RNA sequence: UGCU
């Protein structure tokens, strides 16, 4: 009827054959006559709930209830840009002999990542290309490769044949400046994967430089975002309008995700069911099937979020949130401050 | 190249320049943007006044 | 084959193309070198470099190619008319028969700002006038609408309605379009002429 | 005393494209500084220009005297200038990526909540446009739910604000019209604006484009001068990409395959068609055939199967416009006119 | 050692060649449900008026290609078909046609129409804007006639050709005319003699 | 009261050109009491109707009953006794054309208004007494609400 | 020239995945389980992986050295 | 004819007036017969995307 | 410096302001938009970016009755700070209980 | 020789 149409229209994102419809949020007042939709804090905090389903080293998946598109893509993008961590910027080279350009070589290792906890750090202000020990890192880099004393006569693998022929990221050396050997244990400030391959030398070559990393947002470079991937997606919710049994079971089995649709004999008979709606991610095969088409139908939960969060490995992906959530709690306060200084 | 088509029809001036184009429909129409560099470059005589 | 065949189609296409790129320099060249010389002048009279006239009045009538609203036509009278009634509805005003539509039409037309135009869009808006009357006389005549004003059903004179104030700002919006799409003197009408035949 | 001082805003600026075929291949813009390396300007006056933004080199001249500025400002205005002197026909118009864009806002399936409706407003209002009021226009449908159309948030470019004197009026047909409806039409191909309100019709390349007259644009530049029609530009610019790319439009493989009734079609057409040739072949060959008049038997041969191919074309383009469902994206670029149309469609 | 720019020119092996129009980031540019954003956003407009199905086939394939770790063929006259990476595509568990569910990054809602993602080969070109870039300013001449040289290497200046003359002549801005190809070309003041001319 | 027209109509067809548009139809409909017919632009979406439905359909001057013409602005978060809680389907529109009828050449008395919600058309034909009050230029509200 | 650190479109740490995707082919892995083995579930990873040629070696046999 | 990529591998010790060269070169994934028998997917002269 | 304020005309109406911002992007401007268009007291409320080159966006607010325009906006911040630190102490909780259960 |  009118009243289920508008539940669906306001609740459900419904995915058509050739486009989606029903995508616009029209959740607020005056839009519905029957639905008071005026903000209202009691009734959020009541509705609003986060469930983690799964939290593993640089990597989490949890799923929020309640909250809006809006507020979903302010923090994904507060996650992606607006996290500010540590990256090398300046590099300072010292007769580097290696076939690798010295361009591409900073570019590189501005791209490896740093264990370090930024919030422990500032951001340098205009210019000072010296640094200072509050808001600076430097870690050195000298590998020298020579030929092999002892190798095989023909050593036609250059393992054999030479020695640190492989320039990883594990050879980079932080250097404490004044007091930070005493803040950070040994061990903390190191490179992430610490197995980065930068570049391949051969014997006569070294490369020898120092990297002085500061403190940025991944809004002025990409080497400073700490999430890999963060986004997220509407939970499915798939219905069947019309028990379908048989060997259709089967074929809506094959058409959905195997982890979304199960089939049972409850009287001997195939019957097919939703199991898991999260594992399915829409491919949209079942539209392929003539029959099929009008006995299903595909909708998005407005008010349901999946958020993926699988990182760089710089810190966890908990605290990452906590730290988005913390930016845009202080830009809110700075722009109430600004407005109160106006006032 | 001659001349009468190469020296006084058709002939090279200065302040000007030459420049890929990109779109843009943040600008009026009756609008043109131009890069810092080439601006820094192409002056114009102002008359000091009151 | 028949991506060969296409190939083919192509590529004489493309030679086409090369060809009448530098024909057609060739030939716009040729024109603007030779008509760079007329231009009009502030008496309507195009005329050359040395001084002869090559046109007493330029196309006959003397009006802008660019400000032609109408198909080689100076204004669309039809257009202008829908856009008068729809930009200045009078509710307060009566509608105006076939009779009074030309009565007021007469005698709008007769003024002093209106001697100077041409004769050929004076006779082509009393042709309008007229043709317009007609369908409004055609309309009452086939719905029972009486001229006086006394008819029960007012949404009849809905159908075709004009108004004193209507038929005038018609009749000055047609005059001044008509006197700012004339030639402005000290055009190079020769090399517009000219650009607009070669492009 | 005399100083060099740099290209500031405000500035005029003659832009040209060193192959110049009309006088509209040069102009005099105002320049404004950015921190890029190219010359950008509004897409809508890349008509004029032939540029098509794939390694044109462009050229940038900077008058060096007043009485030489304020000519080409006056002369070469780019508002001035909005049509040629060929013919009248307006030449800075919409292009593609924005007659699709305005036909898919005003199309009828079109229905906007009040904060994607605002949303969509407010993408305009930026420059000149930012000491002007709204004017939020009443909804259509308010009791089942609020939506605004697209239609209205059109004509919302027309008229943006209460003190704007721009009353567009216009009426015309469409690409697709059918010829009966008159305002009728079951496609809504009757173009129908009142005090710059649009009342009926979705807006295409025969009401957007740089075709020919009846153009809004146009209206608007003869109705209530340049600078209207220019600001009416730069909004329906600074809007249908916004809408554009906040739906979405995309074409893939999907949308160019055949079905299973075309290639049926098709295939009886074809084999009709062999059929016809080899018949008249043979009549040729062995036999007297009909030859047509000012012509050989070879020509009149040639004439038939040429006949006979562009039937089996016609029929097959036909069969697939009738088998292709609407939101298609090549089919509705076609029936708006931004780019390509029903015989590319059909060979592809 | 030079960075993508707005200007620069790029290929898709397929003449669609294109110019940077925009750099937007990556909070702006969409993402799909498994998170992966676009690296370049090409117009859709191009394929109706060239017929560049090949590049859609071309799309397709190298999506099949890089989901089941193989590489498709587009030998001319043969090569993989559109059934075998449609079938490669509803294996995986992606849409047989391409599309792909996608949600808008700037307002963070779904997109009413899919969008036609995948694997395209981009080549770069040698035109660059940083190359193609030039400005004149009062500069050198040259000996014989007195104006500005031809080629950029050497600092030469734009010319004002016979067709910008006559685009000039059509528009009638004299002074204008005047300002290019007198003051600002070739000023010079001579001495006449009145008597003998 | 500023009802302009009221009429019981019932639906003959939904789409004689075919299912052009998913969310908009155009309904024909006759009326009972007098020989009025309404080519309407309706939204099926949001308020779905069937070919054998009826609806009684009034189209008004204003929203208000009780006389006030003060239509400047419509505020939907305003919570007040109007018009619009007696029915379900409420559009607001501009009567922008009043057409005669051709097919009579002579002694003619039919009429037709088009009225543009927000580019719905709907066509009203029928007898000149029953359009009564209705001008160009004039904006009205339409009120649909289905019986049993 | 050699194996990116960051993916293009992601930026995923791939880098230090080169020398195990190489060990995988060396093994009887093949490309199509090596990458799944390796950790990449979306495509753009695989593709950078896949379509990635090693000149470093060619370019360090002509090295000075 | 102009693409921009590798051209050997002793394009390091070749000195030419002007050379154009890709950081990050990416064999093509959907590649021809004729590329395989020509050798170009060892000197590719672009990236996938 | 921050955030400025406009009126819409020299009359300086207060039911209809322009809130520019600086050094800001598409997320906190939809952020705050979603916030605010839940007030009833809010005819209309737009956000747009001048242009891509600069970082700066322009919010625009026009009330219903005499409200200034910037009660509104102080409203909005204050709830999208009150969302803000809700959902934080929401997943630090969930977090918690999580790695307790998990342990 | 390339570019539009
Ligand atoms: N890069 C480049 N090479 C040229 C150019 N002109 C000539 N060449 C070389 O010369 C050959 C053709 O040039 P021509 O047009 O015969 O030289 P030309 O006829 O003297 O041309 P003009 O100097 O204009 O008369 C080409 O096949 C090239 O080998 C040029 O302008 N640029
Ligand atoms: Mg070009
Ligand atoms: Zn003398
Ligand atoms: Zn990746």
């Amino acid at each position: 009827a009118a009243s289920q149409a508008v539940e669906e229209m306001r609740s459900r994102v419904v995915l058509g054959e050739f486009g989606v419809r029903n995508v616009h949020t029209t959740d607020f007042p005056g839009n519905y006559s029957g639905y008071d939709d005026a903000w209202d804090q009691d009734r959020f905090e009541k509705n609003f709930r986060v469930d983690v389903v799964h939290m593993d080293e640089n990597s989490l998946e949890f799923d929020m209830v309640g909250i809006d598109a809006a507020i979903a893509n302010a923090f994904r993008r507060i996650l992606l840009a607006e996290v500010p961590t540590m990256a090398v910027e300046k590099v300072l080279v010292y007769n580097n002999t290696s076939i690798v350009q010295d361009e591409i070589l900073a570019h590189r290792l501005g791209l490896i990542p740093i264990h370090a906890d930024p919030r422990l750090f500032e951001y340098r202000n205009q210019g000072d290309e010296e640094g200072t020990e509050i808001d600076t890192l430097q870690f050195r880099l000298q590998v020298r490769c020579t030929r092999n004393p002892h190798a095989a006569k023909d050593s036609s693998d250059p393992n054999e044949l030479y020695v640190n022929h492989k320039v990883y990221t594990r050879h980079m050396t932080w250097i404490p400046l004044g007091n930070q050997a005493d803040l950070f244990p040994e061990g903390t400030i190191r490179p992430v994967h610490d197995d980065i391959l930068i570049a391949q030398l051969r014997p006569g070559q070294e490369i020898d430089l120092l990297m002085h990393c500061v403190k940025g947002i991944g809004k002025d470079h990409a080497k400073f975002s700490p999430v890999a991937t963060a986004s997220y997606r509407l939970l499915p919710d798939i219905t069947l309008l019309e028990p379908v049994e048989g060997e259709a079971a089967e074929e809506l089995s094959r058409c959905f995700s195997p982890g979304v649709i199960e089939v049972q004999e409850v009287q001997g008979k195939k019957v097919a069911r939703v199991a898991n709606p999260r594992l399915d991610t829409f491919s949209r095969e079942i539209f392929r099937n003539e029959k099929l088409k009008k006995v299903v139908r595909l909708a998005r939960v407005r008010d349901h979020y999946i958020f993926s969060v699988e990182s760089t490995g710089v810190l966890p992906p908990d605290v990452l949130v906590s730290e988005a959530i913390k930016v845009l709690m202080g830009k809110c306060r700075r722009f109430l401050d600004e407005l109160d200084a106006v006032q | 190249q001659g001349r009468f088509r190469g020296n006084l029809s058709g002939k090279r001036v200065d302040f000007s320049g030459r420049t890929v184009i990109s779109p843009d429909p943040n600008l009026r129409i009756d609008e043109v943007a131009v890069p810092v560099h080439v601006a820094k470059i192409l002056t114009f005589p102002e008359k000091v006044n009151k | 084959t028949e991506f060969f065949f296409h190939t083919m189609a192509g590529r004489e296409g493309l030679v086409d193309t090369a060809v009448k790129t530098a024909e057609t320099g060739y030939m716009q060249r040729r024109l603007v070198k030779s008509l760079e010389d007329l231009c009009s002048q502030y008496d309507l009279t195009v005329r050359s470099s040395t001084g002869d006239i090559i046109q007493f009045i330029y196309g006959g009538d003397g009006l802008d190619p660019a400000a032609m609203e109408g198909k080689d036509e100076p204004l669309e009278f039809k257009r202008v008319l829908d856009n008068i009634k729809a930009v200045f509805p009078c509710p307060s005003e009566p509608a105006l028969s076939k009779n009074e539509l030309i009565l007021t039409t007469e005698s709008i037309m007769k003024k002093s700002e209106f001697l100077c135009c041409q004769d050929s869009f004076l006779q082509e808006i009393k042709k309008f006038i007229k043709g317009v009357s007609e369908k409004i006389k055609k309309t009452r005549d086939k719905y029972g609408i009486n001229d006086n004003g006394t008819t029960e059903p007012r949404v009849l004179y809905q159908l075709d309605r004009i108004t004193p104030t209507q038929v005038e700002k018609f009749l000055e919006t047609c005059r001044d379009k008509y006197m700012r799409a004339q030639m402005e003197p000290g055009s190079a009408v020769g090399a517009l002429c000219a650009q607009s035949i070669g492009e | 005393d005399i100083v060099e001082r740099h290209l500031i805003d405000g500035d005029v600026v003659l832009f040209n494209r060193q192959p110049s075929l009309h006088k509209l291949s040069i102009m005099a813009h105002l320049a404004r500084v950015k921190p890029h390396r190219t010359f950008r300007f509004n897409e809508c006056v890349c008509t004029p220009y032939n540029a098509d933004f794939d390694g044109d080199e462009m050229n940038l001249h900077l008058p060096q005297t007043e009485e030489a500025k304020a000519e080409a400002l006056v002369l070469m205005g780019t508002k001035a200038n909005l049509v040629t002197p060929r013919n009248g026909e307006p030449l800075i118009a919409a292009i593609q990526d924005f007659l699709t864009g305005a036909y898919l806002l005003t199309l009828k399936d079109t229905f906007f909540d009040r904060a994607k409706a605002c949303q969509i407003i407010a993408s305009i209002l930026v420059g000149k446009d930012e000491k002007i009021k709204v004017r939020l226009p009443p909804p259509t449908i308010l009791k089942p739910v609020t939506l605004w159309t697209g239609k209205q948030i059109f004509s919302v470019i027309l008229r943006p604000s209460d003190d704007n004197p721009v009353r567009a009026n216009l009426r015309t047909k469409g690409k697709q019209y059918c010829g009966k409806g008159e305002d009728l039409c079951a496609n809504d191909s009757y173009v129908t604006i009142q005090n710059s309100e649009l009342m009926s019709g979705s807006m295409d390349k025969g009401t957007l484009g740089s075709g020919s007259k009846n153009n809004i644009f146009y209206i608007l530049l003869r109705d209530w001068g340049q600078n209207e029609a220019a600001d009416a530009m730069s909004r329906l610019a600074r809007l249908a990409p916004v809408y554009l790319s906040n739906r979405g439009f995309s074409i893939g493989i999907g949308d160019v395959t055949p079905g299973q009734g075309l290639l049926k079609a098709k295939y009886e057409l074809l084999n009709a068609g062999y059929k016809k040739c080899d018949e008249y072949i043979e009549a040729l060959n062995t036999g007297k055939l009909q030859q047509q008049p000012g012509c050989t038997a070879e020509e009149t041969l040639e004439a038939l199967i040429l006949k006979e191919l562009s039937v089996i074309r016609d029929h097959a383009g036909s069969a697939c416009l009738r088998e292709l469902d609407k939101s298609n994206s090549p089919l509705t670029m076609a029936l708006c006119g931004s780019k390509g149309s029903f015989i590319n469609i059909s060979q592809m | 050692t030079r960075r993508p720019e707005i200007g620069d020119k790029f290929s898709s092996r397929h003449g669609q060649k294109g110019v940077c129009g925009l750099i937007v980031p990556q909070e702006d540019m969409p993402f799909c449900d498994s998170g992966i954003c676009p690296d370049i956003i090409m117009n859709p407009h191009g394929f109706p008026s060239r017929m560049t199905v090949g590049k859609l086939i071309e799309l397709l394939a190298g999506k099949a290609g890089v989901l089941d770790g193989r590489f498709h063929y587009g030998t001319a006259f043969g090569g993989s078909k559109v059934k075998d990476v449609c079938e490669d595509l509803v294996r995986h568990g992606y849409n047989y046609l391409g599309k792909d569910y996608v949600t808008s990054g700037i307002t963070g809602e779904p997109l009413e129409a899919y969008i036609y993602f995948g694997p395209v080969y981009y080549q770069k070109l040698k035109h660059m804007v940083l190359d193609k870039m030039h400005a004149r300013a009062r500069g050198p001449r040259a000996v014989l006639t007195r104006q500005p040289t031809e080629g950029r290497s050497r600092d030469g200046g734009l010319r004002l050709g016979e067709m910008e003359r006559d685009c000039l002549i059509g528009y009638g801005a004299s002074m204008l005319l005047l300002e290019r190809l007198m003051i600002s070309s070739d000023a010079f003041e001579v001495d006449v003699c009145g008597q003998c001319g | 009261a500023g009802i302009l027209f009221e009429d019981i109509f019932d639906v003959k067809d939904i789409d004689p050109e075919g299912k052009k548009f998913d969310r908009v139809s155009r309904l024909h409909c006759e009326s009972e009491s007098f020989k009025m017919d309404l080519i309407l632009d309706v939204n099926i979406q949001i308020y779905p109707v069937d070919l054998g439905d009826k609806f009684r359909l009034v189209i008004a001057s204003t929203l208000y009953e009780d006389g006030t013409l003060d239509d400047g602005e419509y505020n939907p978060t305003d919570d007040r006794p109007s018009r619009a809680d007696q029915f379900e389907y409420v559009m607001y529109g501009k009567v922008y054309r009043i057409e005669g009828d051709e097919t009579s050449t002579e002694a003619a008395t039919r009429l037709s208004a088009y009225v543009s919600y927000g580019g719905l058309l709907m066509r009203l034909q029928g007898d000149a007494n029953n359009l009564h009050g209705f001008e160009v230029d004039s904006r009205v509200y339409l009120l649909m609400k289905k019986l049993a | 020239m050699i194996i990116p650190v960051r993916c293009f479109t992601c930026g995923k740490i791939v880098g230090n995945k080169w020398e195990a995707y190489l060990g995988l082919l060396q093994a009887e892995y093949t490309e199509g389980d090596a990458l799944d083995a390796l950790g990449l579930k979306r495509y753009c990873c695989r593709r950078m992986l896949l379509a990635h040629v090693d000149l470093i070696e060619k370019l360090l046999n002509y090295a000075p050295l | 004819k102009q693409a921009m990529g590798t051209i050997g591998y002793n394009q390091r010790n070749r000195i030419d007036t002007l050379m154009y060269l890709l950081a990050y070169p990416q064999k093509p994934m959907v590649k021809t017969k004729t590329i395989e028998l020509i050798e170009f997917e060892k000197l590719p002269a672009g990236q996938n995307a | 410096k921050t955030a400025l304020e406009m009126v819409q005309a020299a009359g300086t109406d207060r039911h209809c302001v322009t809130f520019v911002l600086h050094e800001e992007d598409h997320t906190l401007g939809n952020s705050l938009r979603y916030m605010i268009m839940k007030n009833p007291e809010v005819e209309f409320c737009g956000y747009t970016t001048t242009h891509p080159s600069e970082s700066k966006i322009n919010l625009r607010i026009q009330t219903r009755g005499t409200l200034p325009a910037v009660e509104p906006f102080q409203r909005g911040l204050n709830e999208l700070m009150n969302v803000c630190q809700h959902v934080l102490d929401k997943f630090e909780a969930s977090i918690k209980d999580y790695k307790d259960q998990k342990a």
